[PDB]
This record gives structure tokens, sequence and C-alpha cells, in this order.
RNA sequence: AUGAUGUCAUACUUAUCC
């Protein structure tokens, strides 16, 4: 997204595990990444969520507390139609950030 | 028999996977192949484009269709 | 067959004290220190001290009846490798004023020699801190010994 | 090469070719290692094998050079063991 | 009675560049035979040395007496090597040859 | 930048001044390696870029070779090894083919990294094993690794087994099967069979939930090694299965058939810890056997299960326990029988001062016993384990406060009787009284506690706020901050029995700390008042907000990540829903004080902020107030302005942005750029939210687009295409697309260059123009620009032609030209010219 | 009179991040 360009998505099967977000990251898009006009749920794959990868974040991958949504702009853009936008990768973000 | 052509992988990049995006290597014959069949499947998808199609010809719609699902592959012949 | 049993293994205890070709036990406690008293071995088996040697220079101080392990050999063949050990250390006391302080005296503890050790013609248990003076009559021997040391 | 024919490994046995296959691997290795037999046995276990996948396994195995004649090696003699009725290479049938 | 850290082998420095090893050799040679001794010849390591001995021990007596020993003007840096890794620059190999000869020899 | 004394050795090369005269020169250049290492972080940043680009240049052999002595220094950092981590990995995303050489002499290195303490250095070396493997071939990196199974060192076989599963994530299960299923068949020695196996573990616990296709060939190889007379093969071979099994959702369960009745008959003969690892494996698989067959079966293992309680392996006590989970956690199995034979010795051997002290122990204790409590019920489990909410150490009342609390999460606290209840609330306080640490699981097992009982809880009250009270107090540093949040999760249930006397009490008391010096515990006060807004409301308020909200107004100075967050939190709350009480001269000085809470490092902190500026802005009306954002000096690059935009656009929204687009427009006249490009992304975010309502505006933005895409530089090109996209999207299906195909005149020059912002952005924007315009314009602009063999406009036009391909695909049809056919083919379709 | 490369400041973006 704009807060980090290198992320990469799982983009795998859709399942019927509904996705969640967490409490720093709550409103936020997963595809757009804005915080208006939500108009359709976000679904995660069927590995990305397994006994402790249930209940994760999409975006923040912390403890997810309410449900993701994803948002108007890419619904109409057919964003949303995609694979699960997991978040497997963590490069250049809270790593050197761990060591100060 | 060494080929030395092991097209696995190198940093988790490109790795096309979707069928008729293309490329910038993309030849004319390739793209006007790909472009064929993507017609084909519209017709065959589309049902009143399938019915003003086969309204024209003597041909039933299942005959029509038939023809249409054997000519898809190679079309052209030389890609 | 491969035996586990998770208990205490010799090479952990032989690497931390590692002499030159034996095992090295009877260690110092850490509350051990440089004697400044005026204080000389004077030994004496034919009522003559040829020898003298300082016991405040050097820190530890190994005497037995092997030439690889000793620095210098003893002439006493009733006498064990491992027989008595005397060390000076700072242990907590009190000094004649009845204020307490760091006070270098010589601890007096046996080793568990196999025929025991007498002093002054009186056996001494191990771990029980006894008095000791300079001019005792001890013995560097396991059962007897024609010198004494002053 | 000699790795383009299609071949089938369910019309030939698998016993008459551990010998050869040790004793090339003995050849180019060495010595007698259980890895190699473990890939020879588990490129021989499936009922079509591929002959260039197990090339590249043992295309780089050893140097480059004794691998390629081990694939030319095995391609024939499982070629000579499903063209025959029986199903077994000419080295069985002498003896 | 030995912290375990310390190794045979002592990094020395605060050399001369004209240096003799007849003076290492002899200084150094109070405390146990030599096993043997490096020398920087290289621009960056010109005044540095390795001190190795037959046994530790004799290292300890070195570092206790030599620390902060003088040669000509100046004091030496006397500090115990560490040498965790082996730089893998050589390799870990020969050992068949050997074994094979301990396993002939005395047959074992 | 500087030299550590040691490092000398490395870099000795560079110390000497020699220079100006071929390889010699390139490892020289080459200690740019030291500005990475060590140096100050824009030195390491652009040290690191110069390397990646000079990757093709230099080649692997001398990078590594002056690299992998490095990350091998005995006193390498835990920085500085990262660090070279990660130029290893920017180096091997350009060579291929390259480092087919060193990659053994690479893996020695990076294996260390798969065993660590650190979190973050396993899923980093994870990740570089990958780039690597994947980045070699297959055959590299078999024919590479093999000697090192039958490796003396046991330590060198595991950390090349986790290895293996690397490298068969990157390259897939079947493509590496034959290898494997050759290993475990080896008859050389066991310890080769002994890595394979963990090999099989390692892949099953690093693929985990992906494994279940191959599952089938997977077992059909491991079970070889469960009769095999060496011992190890048969522990580490079943705990194999155990990780298949628990990657094995509830599925494949006859692929696991084979293996079972060897496993169930070693259940009764064996001594040690094969055994648990037997019960490990067998526990996983139960919960994907059937109720019946499973029935009987388990019926069998719970014997085993019941005398194995007492040994005191921890291994042993970590599998059974976990067993006991799964097995007495089956619908299959009775209360009753439980109860009896299961609970006494379980809460007498397992709940203890060993377990607590441990961290998984821990955990998986707290799971075990939640389920137990969710079959034989509620009240026993608690009722038996309150008693030692009253003990001493801490840990392990943490430990029975977060079981009560997740037991009266799930079931309800409906089952609880009267005594065992007063109990409760008794232990609960005082556990409560005592806390060594700050934590969560104290107040939210309160709180959760509460909330369940509901209004079972009423005679409590009085108790309990007095604790509140006089905790209140004790000391404010530790406790003042526990207290009021205590307060804040008990507020609904302080309202709905509807005790009005300790909203007066908790109400003022609470308003008189508002001066209080430390943060850390002003922020959770005004957190307890946020929650004592939400369950009273405004009218009712005991402390007015006449009162109140000018008392709040000036702590916005604070500076502080707590008290900005619940302060600007409160302040939105009432400023959103009463905002009659406080008179508007208040109101613009909280304006011109919010201003400045912009340069929060937080994001959430101006979230609120922006959202409060909204309802304020509805409090007031438009003008003023999107002027006092115009104000604004734009000073701060690196965003800290276009927060202020986004209150420009909710600003614009809360009344309606038909009155106030002309005072922006005219300020995009103003001179200074940033401010301008401001402006644009203030229309940018405008039309985002108004989406439909842009039917209109458009006309009103297009020219002043028009002025803006034309480009005075690279910022107004992009900003003004995001404008474009978002108003694409906004204004779709309504008829306006003739502007729109205007405007795309603009835009479509724009479609060359390097910068990823511009051209990503003119990505959006042609995909929007896209589904707005229809494709046949699209197509009709991206034609020509095929054919050009160009290095340049074909990577380009193909680039976009397939964003107009991928979606639309089935719109297409119509729009591609007649293109004569030639001599080998037709490239005319005829069909289109039937006519009737 | 564009363009070329290179030492070297200066603004801007990524809702970048303790």
């Amino acid at each position: 997204a704009k807060h980090h360009p290198d992320l990469i998505f799982c983009r795998k099967q859709a399942g019927v595990a509904i996705g969640r977000l967490c409490e720093k990251c709550d409103g936020k898009c997963v595809i757009c990444d804005s915080y208006v006009r939500p108009c359709t749920l976000v679904r995660i794959c069927d590995e990305c969520n397994y006994g402790s990868y249930q209940g994760r974040c999409v975006i923040c991958g912390g403890p997810g507390v309410s449900d993701a949504y994803y948002c108007k702009e890419c619904t109409i853009q057919e964003k949303d139609r995609d694979g699960c936008p997991k978040i497997v990768n963590l490069g250049s973000s809270k790593t050197d950030l761990f060591y100060e | 028999m060494t080929d030395r052509y092991t097209i696995h992988s190198q940093l988790e990049h490109l790795q096309s996977k979707y069928i008729g995006t293309g490329h910038a290597d993309t030849t004319k014959w390739e793209w006007l192949v790909n472009q064929h069949r993507d017609s084909y499947c519209s017709y065959m998808g589309h049902f009143d484009l399938l019915n003003y199609f086969a309204i024209a010809e003597n041909e039933s719609k299942a005959r029509v269709r038939f023809n249409l699902m054997e000519k898809m592959l190679q079309p052209c012949g030389p890609p | 067959k491969e035996k586990p049993s998770f208990e205490l293994s010799g090479a952990l205890l032989e690497d931390t004290n590692t002499f030159r070709g034996v095992v090295i036990k009877y260690s110092e406690p850490p509350e051990a220190r440089i004697p400044k008293k005026r204080w000389r071995l004077y030994p004496f088996k034919n009522d003559e001290v040829l020898p003298v040697m300082y016991i405040h220079r050097q820190s530890a101080y190994l005497l037995g009846r092997h030439r690889r392990i000793a620095d210098i050999p003893i002439d006493h063949p009733s006498c064990s490798k491992q027989h008595a050990v005397f060390q000076y250390r700072l242990v907590e006391y009190t000094r004649a004023d009845g204020t307490v302080g760091r006070r270098v005296k010589p601890y007096i503890i046996d080793l568990g020699s196999g025929n025991g050790t007498f002093l002054n013609n009186k056996r001494i248990e191990p771990q029980r801190y006894y008095e000791l003076k300079e001019k005792d009559v001890l013995k560097f021997g396991f059962s007897s010994r024609e010198y004494v040391l002053l | 090469e000699c790795l383009e024919k299609k071949v089938d490994m369910s019309k030939v046995n698998l016993e008459v070719i551990k010998p050869w296959i040790t004793k090339r691997v003995t050849e180019i290795l060495g010595f007698e290692d259980d890895v190699v037999i473990e890939f020879i046995f588990n490129q021989l276990e499936v009922k079509n094998p591929d002959s260039k996948m197990m090339q590249i396994n043992l295309t780089g195995f050893l140097n480059g050079k004794n691998a390629r004649e081990f694939m030319g090696e095995l391609w024939p003699l499982l070629l000579s063991a499903q063209e025959n009725i029986a199903g077994i290479p000419s080295a069985f049938l002498e003896l | 009675r030995l912290p375990p850290e310390v190794n045979r082998i002592l990094y020395i420095r605060n050399l001369p560049y004209k240096i003799t090893a007849e003076e290492m050799y002899d200084i150094f040679g109070k405390y146990g035979p030599i096993r043997q001794i490096r020398v920087g010849n290289t621009p960056e390591t010109r005044g540095t040395a390795y001190v190795v001995y037959e046994d530790i021990f004799d290292a300890k007596n070195a570092c206790d007496h030599l620390s902060g020993f003088n040669v000509c003007n100046r004091y030496l840096v006397v500090l115990y090597y560490n040498a965790n890794r082996a730089f893998q620059k050589m390799d870990t190999k020969k050992k068949e040859e050997q074994l094979k000869l301990l396993k002939e020899k005395y047959g074992i | 930048p500087f030299l550590k004394p040691d490092d000398i050795q490395y870099f000795d090369k560079l110390l000497v001044d020699v220079d100006e005269s071929e390889e010699q020169k390139e490892r020289k250049i080459m200690k740019l390696l030291l500005k990475i290492k060590n140096g100050t972080p824009p030195m390491r940043k652009a040290a690191l870029r110069q390397i990646t680009d000079k990757a093709r240049e230099f080649g692997a052999g001398p990078l590594f070779n002056q690299i992998l002595p490095l990350l091998m220094s005995p006193t390498l950092e835990d920085q500085e090894r990262h660090l070279l981590v990660k130029v290893i990995d920017r180096i091997l995303y350009k060579l291929d083919d390259l480092v087919r050489p060193y990659v053994h002499k690479i893996l020695v290195v990076i294996e260390p990294l798969l065993i660590d303490e650190d979190y973050y250095a396993r899923v980093e070396g994870r990740e570089i094993i990958s780039n690597l493997a994947k980045a070699a071939g297959l055959a590299t990196m078999i024919s590479t690794m093999r000697p090192d199974i039958d490796n003396m060192d046991e330590y060198v076989r595991n950390t090349t087994a986790r290895a293996f599963a690397v490298v068969a994530s990157a390259l897939g299960i079947p493509s590496l099967l034959p290898f494997l299923k050759a290993v475990c068949k080896s008859k050389k020695s066991w310890q080769a069979r002994h890595t394979g196996i963990k090999i099989v573990q390692q892949i099953a616990i690093l693929m985990g939930c992906a494994i279940l296709p191959h599952l089938r060939s997977l077992v059909e190889i491991i079970e070889h090694g469960l009769v095999d007379e060496q011992q190890k093969v048969r522990t580490i071979s079943a705990l194999a299965i155990a990780a298949l099994a628990e990657a094995a959702t509830p599925y494949g369960i006859e692929s696991f058939d084979s293996v079972l009745k060897p496993l169930w008959k070693g259940i009764r003969q064996h001594r040690g810890k094969g055994l648990a690892a037997f019960l490990k494996a067998i526990g996983y698989l139960i919960p994907l056997m059937d109720a019946e067959y499973a029935n009987y079966y388990t019926r069998e293992v719970m014997l085993i299960l019941i005398r194995e309680f007492q040994s005191p392996d921890e291994e042993m006590k970590k599998i059974v326990l976990k067993v006991v989970k799964q097995c007495c956690g089956t619908d299959g199995v009775e209360a009753n029988y439980i109860k009896t034979e299961i609970l006494p010795p379980f809460f007498k051997h397992f709940w203890q001062h060993r377990m607590a002290l441990d961290r998984r122990n821990y955990r998986q204790l707290v799971d075990t016993t939640v389920e137990l409590a969710n079959k034989v019920g509620a009240a026993e489990i608690i009722s038996r384990i309150v008693d030692d909410l009253k003990d001493e150490a801490e840990q392990y009342r943490k430990m029975v406060m977060e079981t009560i609390e997740k037991i009266m999460g799930n079931l309800g606290a409906a089952d609880i009787d009267h005594k065992l209840e007063e109990q409760l609330i008794d232990g609960i306080l005082y556990a409560f009284q005592e806390q060594t640490t700050e934590d969560s699981v104290m107040l939210n097992g309160f709180g959760t506690v509460v909330n369940a009982l509901g209004k079972r809880v009423k005679p409590y009250l009085p108790q309990i706020c007095g604790t509140v009270l006089w905790r209140l107090n004790n000391k404010s540093a530790k406790v003042r901050q526990q207290a009021a949040d205590l307060i804040s999760r008990t507020a609904v249930v302080m309202k709905t029995c509807q005790e009005e006397k300790l909203m007066g009490h908790l109400g003022v008391v609470l308003y008189e700390y508002l001066g209080e010096e430390y943060p850390e515990v002003l922020g959770s006060i005004l957190g307890a008042l946020k929650a004592i807004v939400n369950v009273i409301g405004m009218h009712k308020m005991t402390p007015p907000i006449k009162d109140l909200l000018p008392r709040l107004t000036p702590i916005l100075k604070n500076r502080h990540e707590k008290v900005q967050e619940n302060c600007i939190d409160l302040v939105g709350r009432i400023a959103d829903r009463g905002a009659e009480y406080v008179s508007a001269r208040e109101w613009m000085r909280i304006c011109f004080e919010l201003l400045e809470l912009l340069k929060a490092h937080k994001k959430a902190i101006r979230r609120a902020t922006v959202n409060t500026f909204g309802y304020i802005a509805k409090a007031i009306g438009p003008h003023d107030v999107l002027a006092t954002l115009l104000n604004n000096l734009k000073v701060q690059e690196r965003q800290n302005r276009v927060c202020t935009t986004v209150a420009i656009a909710i600003v614009a929204e809360t009344c309606s942005p038909f009155t106030v687009l002309p005072a922006l427009m005219n300020e995009y006249r103003v001179p200074e750029l940033n401010v301008q490009n401001g402006v644009l992304k203030s229309l940018s975010f405008l039309f985002e939210y108004i989406g439909e309502m842009g039917k209109d505006y458009i006309y009103a933005v297009t020219p002043l687009l028009e002025d803006a895409l034309m480009d005075r530089d690279l910022v107004h090109r992009q900003t003004a295409s995001a404008v474009v996209q978002h108003m694409s999207l906004g204004v779709y299906g309504f008829g306006c697309e003739d502007s729109l195909n205007h405007l795309l005149n603009y835009v479509w020059p724009n479609v060359f260059e390097t910068s990823p912002h511009v051209i990503q952005a003119v990505m959006g924007a042609l995909e929007g123009l896209r589904v707005a315009i229809g494709p046949c314009r699209m197509l009709q602009y991206c034609l020509q620009g095929l054919f050009h063999p160009a290095r340049k406009v074909r990577d380009v036009y193909w680039k976009i032609y397939n964003s107009i391909y991928i979606g639309s695909q089935d719109a297409l049809i119509a729009h591609y030209p007649r293109i004569y056919n030639d001599d080998k083919n037709t490239y005319i379709r005829y069909e289109l010219d039937y006519i009737l």
C-alpha cells in the first residue's frame, strides 16, 4: 500500500472465514487503504485462518477485534473480487523499530 | 541430457499465472490467437450473441457451439 | 540402552578446576585474600629449620607425593597426595575490641583423608571453625609424622 | 537427447534395476550412500516417471558428466525392458 | 581454577615495525614452549602478533606477568585471543588419512 | 566511519593509503560493506543501494568472499547481523544463475538463523533461504545438501532438516518427494533416516494446512520407520505423524489409517519419552476418527492417560495435557465419567507451582482447563479453583484469574450459585488489590466477570466502588491508572442497575483528577470519563458539560501518547453528541488548539482529530473553519499536511461542498506550490468522500485539472491524476463522460515516466477512466502503441492494454478492428459479417 | 539551444515507523 510498498499479499483461494481487523488498524481498508465508504466485507483464505491463524488481522496481523471490510472505491473497481489479501511477508517495517 | 534451462523462480516476482494477459515481448500471432480465443469464449458465453449468430446461419445452436469449441485449439497455427 | 540419567557429570567440574595432569579438588571460597601478618613456615624435622616457605606470597600451595602435580616434592612416605590443605582466608570473626572486620587467619578443615589427621595429639573434625593460631603442633600425614611446622 | 522418448515404469520390473543403479552410483560417487539409493527408488516409484526431472536430480548430483551417462544408461535399460513382452532388460535374460 | 574464555592463543599489540623475532622468542619464551608465533606483514596488521604455546597455563602466567609489560618505549597490549570460528578459509578435511592410520597402526 | 579494534583484521586492506595502481580494486572498493556495517543511517542507506545496483557488476564471488567472514564474525552484533542479512537478500533478488557455487557456502552461515531465540530472525532466515533455493536450482539444492545428512554432529542435521523444509516450501512437495522417499529407505545408517523424518516433520510445521494433497504419499514414506529397530527413528517418526495430523484439518483420516494399528499396540509396551510421543500422535489423531471407532479406541486411551498423570517429565505433562484436551473435549465422551475419574487427579497433580511459572505449560494448562469447563460445566471447575485466587504468588493468581475469565466468557455466569459467587467477587477484589505488575489479565478478568454476572452483582457494588476510591488514591503512578480503567470497564454495570449516587461520585471525583500531572494516570482518567459518557447521557451529566469541556480544553498541550488519545476521543464524543452546551467562542478556540495536534506521531490521534474537526465543523458551519484550514503553512513535507487536507474533505461533506468549492478553487491561485498540490489532494479526497454528488462539480474542477495536469512539476500531474481517478469511479453511469474524455486527453501524455508514484498514480487514473469512459475509447488510445518494437512504448502500452484487458475482457470483442488476413493465417472473423 | 553523465545541497511522497 501507500505505507508499505514492498509488502506482498497472499491472493489465495477465498473460503468461508470472514476477515477481521485489529484495534490498531480498525476502519482501514485492505486494498484502497481508506477510512470511508465500506461496501463489502473481507473474506480470508482457508490456510490463512487455521488454529492460531484465526481471528488475526489481515493488514496489521495482530489481535483482531472487529470484522474488516473493503472500500466501495475498490468494490466498484473490481479490486475486491480478487484473492485473499492476507499480509504474508513483512519487510522494511517493524524490524529496526524493535531494536529501539 | 544437460539442458541448462530450469524456469523455476528467481525472487518471487513475475511468474505469470493468468491466461490472456500478454507481455511486452508478445508476438502478433500469439496476441491474435488469444484475441480469437477470447472472442470465441465471449460468443460461447453470451446467449443473445450466440442466438444472433445461430439465427443467421442454417446450423443449430449445439452444432455451432461444438464447432466453436473445436476451433478454439490452434485457430491460426503459427504462434 | 543409552542410559540417560541427567545427573551431575564430572567433565563440567573438571573443566572449572583443571590442573596440569590431574583433577583439582579442595578449592577455596571467594572470601580468600593475601595475608599481611608476620607468619613464616618454620619446619623442624630434626630440630633444625633448613627450609623456609612463605605462605603469604603465594595464593595456592599443593604438597604431595607426585612430581608432576606438585611443584616441589616432599620426603614423607606415610602421607597421601591429598591429606591436608592449609590456606589463609579472612573469615567473619570478631576482634578483641568488639568491632567487626576482616582478620587474616588460617582456616583448618579436614579434606576427608583416609586415616585422618591429628594436631597437638588431638584429632580435629572437618566443617568446624577452629581457632587456628601460630606455633601449632600439627602433622602433615595421614597416620603419623616425624616433622612439625611452626 | 536420450531423455525425450516417453517411457512407463509400470511395464518393467524394479528388482532387476537395483544392481545396475547401485553399480552406477558406486562408479560415480565412489562409495555407497543411502540418499542416492533412496532417490533412485523415488524416481522409479511413479508409474509414469519424468526423465528430465530425474536427470536434473542426478544431472547435478555428481558433477554434470557422469550423471548424464547414468541417465542415458538407465533410459536405455528401461526402454529395453518396456519394449520386451516379458518386462525384463537384456542383462537378466542371460543370468 | 581458570576462566574459560582464555585460550592458548594471545593477541599481542603495540609492537614496533622494526622488532625482531629474536626478542620475541626470548621474552615470550619464559612461560613455556612456543607452539608458534605469527606477525602481521600486511599494511594494516603490521605492529601486531599472535603467540601460541604448547599449554594454556603457560599463557596464563604470561598475561599475568606480561600484563602491560614494556618493550622499547611501548607497553604491549596483551589479550587472550578469540578464535571461536575457524574463518572457514580452511576446511575440515584430510581426516581420512590420519584416522585410517590410527585405525591401522594401533588397529583400534 | 569508525573501525572497532577487532574489525581491523577484516578491514586492514582499507587502512593503507596506496591508491590508483583490477579485481584488487573491486575488493578494495567493496569495503562499502564497512559503510553498511558501521556509520550513520544515511551512509547505510546510500551504501546499501549503491551495492545493490553493483551486484551484476561485482558478481557473487567477491561479495560473499568479503561478507561471509563478517557474518561469521564471533563479535557480531544483533543489528549488524540483521543488516548483513538484508544485503544478502537484496543482492539475491538479482543474482540467479550466479550463486550456484556458493549455495552451500551461504547456507552454512544461514542455517543457524533458523534455530534462534529471536522470532524475527527466524522469519527472515526462512525468507532468505526461500529466496536462495528458488533462486538457485532444485538439483543445485539437492546435490548441494546431501553430505550434511550423515554429518556426525546432529546440529547441522537438524538445522539442515529445517532447511529442506524451507526449500520444499519454495519448490513444492511433489518435486522434492522422490529425494525424501529415497532417503527414508536408505539402508546405510539410521542417522540419515532420522534426518529425513525430521524433514517430514519440519515440512509439516512449515507448510501446515497446505500439506493436504500429498498427505498420502508422505504417510506412505514415514510408515516404515515406526517398526524400525532403532529407537530415535521410531520416536521422531510418530512425532512427525503428530505434526501431520495437527496440520491435517478434520479430513484425510484414512490416509493415517494403516499407521494406527501398530501405534495402539506400542501404546501398551513403552516406557519413557517414546510413549509420550505416541500419546502426542494419537492425541492429535482422535479428533479425526469416527465417534464409534473412536469411542472404543478413546476409552482404551483414557486408562493409560489416567495412570500417566504423575510422571515428573515436563515433556510428558505437556503431551498428556494437550491429549486430555483432545480426548476429553470430544463430543462422544460422557461428563460423569470425567467428573469422577479425571478432575480430582487433574487438579491434584497438574495444578501446582511448578507449572504456572513456565510459559507454555501455563498457556496449555489454561486451554485444557477451559475445555474441561466447556464439557463438565462451569460451577465445578471455577468452584474448585476459586480458593486459589487468594494464593500468595502472583503468576499463579494470574493463571486462575484468566482461566475464570475465559470460562465465564464462554459458558456464561448463569450456572453459578450464590455462595460460590460471594467467594468469586471477594476473590476478584482481593486478587485485584495486590498488583505487582501492570497487565490487562486482572482487569479484563474483572470486567468480564461482572458483565457476565449481570445484575446479580448489584449487592456487591458499594464494596467494589469503596475499594475503587480508596485504591483511587493509594499510589497514583502505579495504581491510579488501574483503578481508573477499572471504573471505565465497570461503567455500564454501574449504570443499568440505577445507582445514581455512584454516578455522582465517579463524575465529580474523577472530574477533580483532571489536574493530575502524571500523564499515564490522567489518560486512564479521561478514558473512565469517556466510558461514563456512553452510559449516562448529555443533559444528565452530574458534571454538566459547561463545567467539563472548557476544563478539558487546555489539556491538549500535554504531548503524552495516552492523554492526547483519550482526551481527543472524549472531546470527540461530546463535540459530536450534545455540542450545544458550549458556546461557539470556546469551540473556535478548540479549533485553533486542534490545529497543531496534527504533529502526532500516531495515526489514531490524527484519526479522532479529523473526525472531531468534522463534528465541530457541523456545530459551526463551513466557511470560517475551512478558511482556518487554508491558513496552514504546509511547512512539513513528509505528511503533517495532508491530514488538514482530509479535514478539508470531511468539512466539505459535513455541510454541502455545494457551498464550499469556490474558496478552495480560488486558493489554488496562490503562487506557493506545495499548497497548490495540497488543494489538489483536497479535491482527490473530496470526490472520494462525496461519490455520486460529483455529477455536477466535475465541470467546475475540469479546467483547473487542465491547469494542474498540465505540468508545472510532477506532483501536480500525480495528484491531479488521482483526482481524475476518484472522480472517475464516483461519477460512473450518470452520463458526464464527455468532459472526462477531454481530461483524458491531458492525462494521456503522462503515461511515460520511471517515477514509481507517478506511474502507479497514472495506472490508477487510467483504470478509473477505463470503467467510467468504457473500454472502447481506451483501446482506441491503446492500439497503435502495442506494435512499437522500441524497448519502451511497447512495454508501457502493453502494460496498459493488459490493465484494460483483465477487466471487461468480455466487452472488448466488438472493438477489435478489422485486420486483414495474410498468407498462412486468416485474420478476418467472418462470423460478424453474417447478414440475414 | 534541449539532452549526457557525475560531486553536491534543497523540496516532495509513501496516513512509513519507536
